[PDB]
């Protein structure tokens, strides 16, 4: 039950709690080698420089991540880096510096084939969370057989990333290896919840409180109880707005240049197990998380609204109690339970807070039930009949022509012309939506990462692109608008590409755009590149069914003037052919315009090119 | 959840000194705090000693501070209470509890593991 959902058993939670208790006394991190398991305990850290950076000027304490190092941690599409707090990143990256021997150690066991456990308590949690992000950035994505798959196992730690965080999470399937045990009233998974100038007098105190190191010499009761009110109505602040956002309030004054009620960005990654004296309640939805942190954390079980905060205190440290009674709790996954009142009824939800959970499971079932019906809807023979008279009727019959479909549609002579223009329309509504609900955050998480979606996606891509660019060049909208790389090409093509390329590239851990001017800089064009980047600025040499796109840029203007573009679009041709971006049945054809317009070329230039070959008879 | 069973009590000449042993079932440096209790007849349960699993400190009771003795053999799980100057007042059962964080060593509701004790009775003199 447990198990089959988390893929832990309860031995390993015991070890890797008692190496997040040992991790206290090592310096960064704590190795313990159990049998067939390798954990990574994590020291944590009680200071208020370690939650919120001194040198953050935001008001979370919040960072963008760097696309280098963190690749995957992004929306493909749109192109958005998850973001994360900036202390836990740089106690992460003083941990994997190469002069720690963490990084030595974390390879060692990875040849031993073990299962590698990255576990953490409070502050440490949170670094196991990166860490375990660090491994399956660096070592898992690239080879799964070798870099065997993680498990991580935290314990009341602070929430680490945004919602992009938990959604990148979601569609490389690794939120799966995540697994935060919290205590009801446990007050540390909350703080970043709350804006930093909402805590920023009383954190120290409330830290050295939580601090399992330091005795209470009876402190301060006050700073405690306004410290819980604080985090606590941040907390709400934020909870309200994700209910009123998922579903009711949408977008009225949400956006930014009203930086007035900030909400925190940090938001649930992974699998959350919430403890009660009787209950494991295991959640995997990121929105159900957020309101149960918020309304199981209330003075509801039995309204005793004096003794919580104490209880909110005394509860980041109940996690020795938790570990030693699991095996008498009674479990259910929230997710997949018929009736969720019995848990979140021993949980001290309100009705209110109830029906909340209760929509955000819901609304996860509706992201389920759109790409169900994409899926048929891309499915049915119908739909698929468009692109297989593109590729099977369309194409060879204007190969027969000597003109190419592109030209063919451009002049749209014959009546195929406007058959294909209406197989088009059809194919980019259906594509629109499906981008409209990418947009709009209704699809699961692993949507864009599908592999029969990024197939059928290439293939719309490649077979219709061109198409949509003869349209555009047709109706003169270069003209009007502009260059259609610039500002005409239609946003579907471009999560197209960018999924497929993100599929295809991430187990070498480049992003596409470092990997072209890579190939551009291997074709050895002399030039800085700073200059050569200008120069391709907005180039079509990025995609390859944007082809036609760049030639038509290119056309008409002399060759010293787009010398560099041409070479660039001539250099990457080949491995457009080989990968089947750009068909060479199409465009060496006589009547092409590319051929045509190639001819006009200087002979010297002809001369020492690839492409003399495919077109000798000029 | 650890295994903690007392031994060594018995019937004490006033003055005298004691060895109290207490066998864990797993290893407690760094892990659980360690303390020893005693319970009098009719009387409570009262704080004798600790050892920290923070800093591997010990601390004692006003009444037994400077007379007993508080240690751990960490090779054989075994937490030891020394007791010397013995007076009759020391009549009691003697538990060892492992516990954790223990911000407050002297609260017995601190601790999560207990032991079944050992009698300790000091006698006076005839």
């Amino acid at each position: 039950a447990f198990e089959a959902l988390t893929g832990i058993n309860g031995d390993l939670i015991t070890r890797s709690w008692s190496a997040s208790k040992q991790a206290y006394l090592t310096e960064r991190y704590h190795k313990e080698e159990a049998g067939a398991v390798v954990i990574f305990a994590f020291q944590p850290s009680f200071s208020e420089k370690d939650f919120f950076d001194p040198d953050n000027k935001s008001s979370f304490g919040e960072i963008k991540l760097n696309r280098v190092q963190f690749p995957c941690m992004r929306k493909i599409g749109k192109g958005d880096v998850a973001t994360v707090n900036e202390a836990f990143l740089k106690n992460l990256e003083a941990v994997i510096d190469p002069r720690t021997s963490f990084q030595a150690s974390v390879e060692m066991a990875v040849r031993s084939r073990k299962q590698i456990v990255f576990t953490g308590h409070s502050s440490g949690g949170a670094t196991a969370i990166l860490a375990t992000v660090w491994y399956l950035e660096k070592y898992f994505i690239r080879n799964p057989n070798v870099y065997l798959e993680p498990r991580c196992v935290t314990f009341g730690a602070p929430l680490v990333g945004d919602s992009i965080f938990s959604h990148a999470l979601g569609r490389e399937k690794w939120s799966r290896f995540f697994v935060n045990f919290v205590t009801r009233f446990d007050i540390v998974p909350r703080i970043t919840l709350a804006r930093k100038a909402s805590v920023e007098e009383t954190l120290p105190h409330v830290l050295a409180q939580l601090d399992p190191r330091n005795s209470s010499v009876q402190e301060s009761e006050q700073r405690i109880t306004e410290f819980y009110t604080s985090v606590m109505r941040d907390t709400s602040t934020v909870a309200n707005q994700a209910v009123c956002e998922l579903t009711g309030s949408a977008e009225a004054i949400l956006e930014t240049l009203s930086s007035f009620l900030e909400l925190s960005p940090y938001r649930p990654a992974g699998t959350f197990v919430f403890s009660t004296e009787k209950r494991l309640v295991a959640v995997n939805n990121s929105d159900a998380i957020l309101q149960m942190l918020f309304y199981t954390c209330q003075a509801s079980d039995e309204q005793e609204w004096s003794l919580i905060p104490f209880r909110s205190i005394r509860d980041h440290h109940s996690y020795e109690e938790l570990v030693q009674s699991m095996g008498m709790k009674l479990f259910n996954h929230l997710d997949g339970e018929n009736s969720i009142e019995s848990s979140l009824n021993d949980l001290g939800v309100s009705t209110r807070g109830r029906q909340y959970v209760q929509a955000a499971l819901e609304e996860e079932k509706k992201r389920v039930e759109n790409q169900k019906k994409i899926i048929q809807v891309i499915q049915q023979e119908r739909f698929l009949k468009k692109l297989a008279w593109i590729e099977d009727e369309y194409k060879p019959k204007c190969q027969a022509h000597k003109n190419g479909y592109y030209d063919s549609f451009k002049v749209s002579n014959e009546e195929n012309d406007f058959k294909a223009n209406v197989k088009r329309a059809e194919l980019a509504g259906v594509f629109d939506e499906v981008l409209g609900l990418l947009k709009k955050c209704q699809l699961p998480d692993e949507f864009e990462g599908d592999i029969d979606w990024i197939k059928l996606a290439t293939r719309y891509r490649r077979l219709v692109e061109p198409l949509d660019i003869a349209n555009y060049h047709r109706h003169l909208k270069n003209e009007d608008t502009g260059p259609y790389m610039k500002r005409g090409r239609p946003t579907r093509y471009i999560y197209a590409q960018r999924g497929y390329e993100h599929h295809i590239l991430k187990p070498n851990g480049m992003i596409a755009e470092d990997v072209f001017w890579n190939k551009v800089n291997g074709l050895n064009l002399g030039l800085q590149l700073e200059e050569i980047q200008e120069t391709l600025k907005n180039s079509g040499s990025e995609c390859g069914s944007c082809f036609w796109a760049e030639v038509e840029e290119l056309k008409g203007k002399p060759y010293e003037e787009v010398e560099v573009r041409v070479k660039t679009l001539e250099g990457m041709l080949r491995e457009w052919i080989t990968a089947g971006e750009v068909d060479e049945k199409e465009i060496f054809l006589e009547g092409s315009t590319f051929r045509k317009w190639w001819i006009t070329l200087p002979k010297n230039h002809k001369s020492h090119s690839p492409l003399r070959d495919y077109m000798m008879d000029e | 959840q650890v295994q903690l069973q007392e031994s060594g009590g018995g019937l004490v000449q006033a003055g005298g000194s004691l060895r109290l042993s207490c066998a864990t079932s797993t290893h407690t440096a760094g892990q659980y705090t360690m303390a020893w209790f005693r319970q009098a007849p009719g009387k409570e349960r009262e704080f004798v000693a600790v050892l920290r699993w923070s800093d591997y400190s010990t601390d004692y009771a006003n009444s037994v501070k400077n007379r007993f003795t508080i240690s751990r053999d960490n090779a054989k799980n075994t937490v030891y209470l020394q007791m010397n100057s013995l007076k009759p007042e020391d009549t009691a059962v003697y538990y060892c509890a492992a516990g954790w964080p223990v911000k407050v060593i002297s609260s017995a509701d601190e601790y999560i593991n207990w032991g079944q004790g050992t009698q300790v009775t000091v006698s006076s003199a005839a």
